[PDB]
Parts: C-alpha cells; structure tokens; sequence
C-alpha cells in the first residue's frame, strides 16, 4: 500500500516493463545504468554506469515480492534484472545482487548474479527498494526485509569509480536515477 | 537547447564540438590551439570540430583537429560535481576566419541577473529527446546563489552557477555539456549539470569559469 | 584481366552494384556480413557476421582501383563499403580498413572508417583482394600493391569471436564467402 | 532437404522444431523432457514444438512447450564449427504418443557406408529457395573420412562426419540445422553446416552425436 514508483511521464511504473534507469543529474552526473564486466573478470557482469548523458544503457525489469501486485512501489523489496538486447557473453544472471564485501577498495558492489523471486535468506543479497530521493527522482536502498531474523546491511546505493568505471555501491550519499519507458 | 532558437550563421563561432566518430559534449575555442570544455566529456581519442554547418554530416568550411592532450581539472570529482572544467590542445592550431574564432576569458565574475548567452546541439524537448542538426541558441539570465542553492539543495558549490528560468520551458539538456555560457564577451560558463530538461525550479547548473583563469593560462602556459 | 569474382548467379560482379557478403558454408558456419557496434565503442562502426545462415547481412558495394574498369576482379586491390539501409549513427565510414593492432586481443580487426580511391601509402589500410578459397567460393586477402616501397600485413581474412560477436581479423585459415546481388 | 521425399505423419515421432523466422531450427527428443539441437542454433527464449508435420496447419497432435534450459556444449564458439551440440529442457515433460517419441542415443558409432534418415523442414531446392508444408525426409549414407575431408580441407574435425552423395542431387540445406540423423534406429547425427544444397563434391557435414553420449548423460543426470 505504499505510494507507486513513477516514470518521467508520471505513469506508475509496472512490474514486468522495460524501463531505463537514467541518472536524474545529467551532464557530469552521466546517463543509464547498463550491464557491463570489469577488466579482470568476464563473468558475472557488473552494473556500471554510463559516463554520457546521450546513453541511457540497458533497459531493466522490476518483479515484486508479490507476483499478484503489477504497481512497482516507494519502499518495497524487489529483483532487479537488465534485460540486454545483445548475445548473452555470460551463464551467470543479469539480476543484480549486492556483492561480497571488496577488500581491495572497501565497498560492497552491486553486481549481477542475482535470483528473482523465492524470498528468504537463501536470496536475501537480490532485494532492492526505491525510495523517494529529494524532489530530483529515486534512489536504491538495499534494506532487505524478506528474512526478519536475518542480520544484514541497511544502506542507500551511490555510484563511485573503479577499473576506470563507474559503478554502483552501498554507501551514505545515494545517487539519484529517473526512470525512462523504454522505447 | 530548449526553448531556444537557431543561431544565426556565424553568430557562435567558438562553439566546437567534441567528436568521437560522433558529438558527444560542447566546447570553447579559448585561443587557435586551446579549447575549454567540461572535465565529465572526458575521453581519450578526441576529434575537435569547428565551424560546422550540420553536425550529422561531414561537409567543407568545416575543420577537424584531433585533440593532442585532454587536461582534466585535477581537483575534479565525479561525486561533488565540483570542478567539471577540462582544457583540451589542439593537435594542429586552428584557423580563424568568419566561422572559427575565440572567445575571450574573463577578468572578473559576472553577477545575477546578467544575460549570457547558452549554445549547443543539445536536446531540445522538455519530454522526450530531439537532437537538431543546426547549433541552437539561448538567452538567459545568471540565478542568485540562493535560487541555485535552494533549487538543488546541498549540491552548489563556489565553483558552480546556476543560469535560466525557475518557470522552465527554457533551458541546456542532454548534448549542451562542455558547452559556452558567454556573457558580455566573457566565457563565465561551462554547460555542467541538471535534472530534467527545462523543468520547473531545475535550472541548468554550469562551472563557474571566472574562479579557473588563473589555473587555465598556467596550464596553457607550461603545456 | 585477372578472371572475374562471380555471384552466386554465375555472373561477374560489378562494381556499383549491391551485393550481400554471406559465408559460402551456412548452418554452423553463419550468414551474412553486417555493420556492427563494440559494446564499450560507438563508433567507427565494425564488420560483424550474422549468426544466422538466413541473415544476409548489409550489402557492400566494391570500388576497383582502376574505375575505367567496372567489372570485380580476383586478385586486384579494391575498396569495401557497406551501404547501409537504416540511419546512420556514426560520421565515419563504412568503407572497411584494417585497425591497428588490438593488443587486447592480438588481432588485426577488419573495421570502417577507410577511404575510397588515392591508392597510395595513405590510403594502404582500405585495400583488399578478393581471391578464390578452394570450390567453396571467395576469401578477402589483405595484401596491398599499391605502395610497392610500404612495408604492409599481406594475409588472409578469417573469422574469430569478440565481444560475443563473429568479426574478422588476418589471420591463417581464412573464411569463405559468396557474394548474392542485392 | 532437397531431393527428399515426404516423410508422412507419425513417421519422425522424434522429430521437433525450435523458434521461428531467422532462427528456426531442428531437434530431436531424446527423453521426455529434454532436446537435442546443433549449438549454433542457440537463442534465448527457445520455443519447442513437438508432434508437428504440417508446421503452417493447426494439426491437433502438437505441443507447445518452452526452454527452461539451453546448455550449448561448451567448447562450442560460434567462430568455429567445431562441438555443434547444444541441450534443451522443456519447461514440463512432452506427453508422448504416436506422433511424439523420445529416440535413442547411440552406444557405438555408426560406420560409413550406413543409410541413415535426415529429416527437416529446410529448403528444398539446389538452385533457388521453397520451404516445405511438411517434415521432408531423406536416406543417404554416411561417406567415408577421406570424402569428407577431401570436400572440405582443413574444416572436418572428429566430431562431424559427412553424408550424401558427392554428385549432389540429395541433401540437407538452410532450415534443416539441427535435426536428426538416423541411423538403425540410433540418433548419430545432427545437421551441423553444409556449403549450396545438394551441389556437387560438397555433402551435408552432421556432428557426430556418438562422441558426445557421456556430456550429453551427465548434462542431463545434474540439470
């Protein structure tokens, strides 16, 4: 029953749809997320962040904890999966997940390999909520609630550079997104 | 650009684009072998293109001049936003004419309420996207400090301007970065950053120029 | 001169004319040739090859060295140019050239962006033979004559994976192909 | 298949179809969940249809069951021929009739000189393009190494064998990718590349399934 999560037209966004996620700020804030794989590994791929504006990268699909529900929702666990257009390089899954913690640079990266659905602990690392993020669009928090009696990270989702990319990590300043129907 | 118009034919002629097989930010031409763009439209490999007619198509009058070195402001940060400016040599200096001329940099800071003038091949719908193939044109006038801050609250920094209209329906977009803001004569601004295009209380946001010729004639001066 | 390229029709190829480039072995050996994208890399533009053997691909047309002569012939230096339909993304071309060496991968990439005509040593990189491979049809060579003092790559044309793509690359087994009037 | 003849209903029980326009492909049911296809007819998405003979006319005997999974061998590129095998499971179990049924892995491979039935809705024609209404079928016998090899230098690796005639007349061709070949009752091909259609001294190339029985047990035994 929480408010819906809406698009730049102002239409509630729908589980199931294809939608890019395009950084609210745009010029030095960059544009779209997209799948994308880090120097030394191929596999799974990594969420990055467009540096252009122009370049809205690879539309994602949202699916509720509740199949029954079609409104994606403020504040609501959720799977996030990209749903790219080109050959699939990887076995591994296009469904984000947060990482284990990365020694070499202190941050918990969102990655890919994730689950859609089967809520539990088994797949606690695959939940995301959209929150309301000032007046400028949405941020990503990672705050599973799916397992009450499971500890877990509790933190909004910024972008932040590595391998000479941007990528998206827990971390105190969220970075704003707006999604776009895809085309 | 949106709400803005076509400029006239050689009314901007230190706008460049800033190519890689295609445009992707603005610039200034600041001298024959200089140019002044944002530190976010980095990127090695950097064709420089002046005087163009349609930047969808490759056409005479039009000269094209790879970029040699690309220097990135160094205090520049992808998360405050801050320092987005970025000087960019020419390989080959330029020739000046009608078409391709500089812009001159400030000797002070210009203060709200001064009109300048805002350019680019960026969109120019206020919902959807439109890239045109002419250079559009935009008149509009430098925010107080408290507008820009309240406008984008937390996000303003001394290095920062805001410039257009709270009511929205003219603004820079998606393609303006790197872009001029001349006022005066003066180059006072690079397109930067902003949320949504021409929207109400979202004015443009563009790198302060004035707070950087200090450290632009010194790079120029040893590179 | 040297004896015609035929089409698939048993007629000698024309430059000016439209024709697709597709694998002369279908099934698990592909379809046509296409202009493609890196995913990190907008443009130039590269040539890929479709998977399938039912995908013709973008027809090219071929430019000869000497244009008095408008007929294709095996063995003689020409220019490649993809005539897309759809719009064009990119302001390079679409004429193929040799990159320069990928050192990510240790291939000399077929890709666009060359230069029709002014055979000389600046224009060395937009030259190719087309050559018969065995009686399976064509293979494209890269061998340029027309800088007889440059030093310059002389191999064959085969097919390899990047980027989860089919593109081509010098290299020693080359991939053969027939060309269909488009 | 060109030179073939109609196979008739209910006579390739095993035979089944996958995806559609550019993609479509052969198989052949090995158990009542899972297919075997050549590799370079991978896709996501694969849709499979069983039980089909006339494949343009509502029939009554088919079903329409999609992938749950597809496991290309994985030695398999698509720049190379080599290893064409891929596995698909159903998302539920084909019910199996007279117009559905699994057929068998090999346990020993088959020798040259045998007949064998090579089936498909590929082209018909050597010269030019007609794609039958029904499953077309086709007796021709496995050639020896040295024919194979002598068709196809530098290209037939020990995991295809060849098949047909080299005065061409009868083969496979385009559409027929992926199907069955049948040899005493054993699958010990699946149409894997070619070069033209039923052309002289170029034979259809087929992967040789028996190669492949044990991927093809343990893939199945831990899927």
């Amino acid at each position: 029953k929480n408010e819906p999560v809406l698009d730049t037209d102002g239409d509630e966004l729908r589980a199931g749809e294809q939608y890019y996620v395009v950084s609210a700020i745009w010029g030095a804030g960059g544009g779209g997320l997209a799948l994308g794989r880090l120097t030394d590994q191929k596999c799974p791929e990594i969420v990055v962040q467009r540096r252009s504006d122009l370049d809205y990268g690879t539309p994602v699909v949202f699916y509720n904890l509740d199949t029954k529900d079609d409104i994606v929702r403020r504040s609501t666990d959720l799977n996030i999966q990209f749903v790219p257009i080109r050959d699939r390089l990887c076995l591994t899954s296009t469904v984000w997940k947060i990482d284990d913690y990365d020694t070499s640079t202190g941050k918990w990266w969102v990655t890919t390999d994730g689950v859609i659905g089967n809520p539990s602990p088994q797949t606690l690392q695959s939940w995301f909520k959209i929150e309301k993020s000032g007046n400028l669009g949405y941020k990503f928090n990672f705050c599973p609630s799916v397992c009450e009696s499971c500890v877990t990270l509790c933190n909004d989702i910024g972008r932040y550079g590595h391998d000479g990319q941007i990528r998206l990590a827990l971390g105190e300043n969220a970075w704003p997104f707006v999604f776009k129907k895809a085309s | 650009i949106v709400g803005g118009y076509t400029c006239g034919a050689n009314t901007v002629p230190y706008q460049v684009s800033l190519n890689s097989g295609y445009h992707f930010c603005g610039g200034s031409l600041i001298n024959s072998q200089w140019v002044v763009s944002a530190a976010h439209c980095y990127k090695s490999g950097i064709q420089v293109r002046l005087g163009e007619d349609n930047i969808n198509v490759v056409e005479g009058n039009e000269q094209f001049i790879s970029a040699s070195k690309s220097i990135v402001h160094p205090s520049y940060n992808s998360n405050t936003l801050n320092n987005d400016i970025m000087l960019i040599k020419l390989k080959s200096a330029a020739s000046l004419n009608s078409r391709v001329a500089s812009i001159s940099l400030p000797t002070s800071c210009a203060s709200a309420g001064t009109q300048c003038l805002i350019s680019g091949w960026g969109n120019t719908k206020s919902s959807g996207t439109s890239y045109p193939d002419v250079l559009k044109c935009l008149k509009a006038p430098i925010l107080s400090d408290s507008s820009c801050k309240s406008a984008y609250p937390g996000q303003i920094t001394s290095n920062m301007f805001c410039a257009g209209y709270l009511e929205g329906g003219k603004d820079s977009c998606q393609g303006d970065s790197g872009g001029p803001v001349v006022c005066s004569g003066k180059l006072q601004g690079i397109v930067s950053w902003g949320s949504g295009c021409a929207q109400k209380n979202k004015p443009g946001v563009y790198t302060k120029v004035c707070n950087y010729v200090s450290w632009i004639k010194q790079t120029i001066a040893s590179n």
